[PDB]
């Protein structure tokens, strides 16, 4: 049920909030959902990384899937800094529909400022 | 109502300005209201 990513930030937001449960702690439950939506965005982007025309979703559904990704702060795997550098060194590009810029526009949440710092480190790395 | 209906309906409330501050305190709703429109700002916004 990945179609609410584009459908509405009301819908994508509600799905991301309710499906994985709002656990305000150190619990790692339902991290696979945020990781998989992160990967859906990662596909949409890594595929947009060339000249192919972006279909519907790399402009709303890739965004919704990414918003469903709580790839959070604290010591995490290579995926968090990898996708952080992806959005950032992506903000170092243009032509298709991804960056760290609109990423920051619509990606301010509980589990994201630390990933933003990781993006700073890996973005110094990309530049 | 439900949750997505709430997000887009308070979004109705806010794209024009229903000045209710509960969300603006409400960390999830506050962050949604400020940034989820693409950041906490706009071009020449409906909040002058």
């Amino acid at each position: 049920l990945w179609d609410l990513l584009r459908q509405s930030p009301q819908p994508a937001q509600a799905l991301l909030e309710l499906l994985l449960e709002e656990d305000d702690g150190t619990g790692l439950c339902h991290w696979p959902l945020q990781n998989a939506l992160v990967d859906l965005i990662r596909k949409a982007l890594r595929a947009l990384q060339g000249p192919d025309s972006v279909p519907p979703g790399v402009v709303d559904a890739i965004y919704g899937a990414l918003r469903t990704l709580r790839c959070p702060a604290e010591p995490l795997g290579v995926e968090l800094h990898l996708l952080c550098e992806e959005l950032l060194e992506a903000c170092r590009t243009e032509g298709s529909p991804l960056r760290e810029e609109r990423l920051l526009s619509c990606l301010l949440h509980k589990a994201s400022r630390g990933l933003l710092s990781l993006y700073g480190h890996t973005y110094a790395e990309k530049v | 109502c439900n949750n997505y209906m709430r997000n887009e309906i308070l979004d109705k409330l806010a794209r024009n300005g229903v000045f209710l501050a509960s969300e603006l305190e409400d960390f999830e709703c506050f962050l949604l209201r400020l940034s989820r429109i693409g950041g906490v700002i706009q071009d020449t916004l409906p909040v002058q």
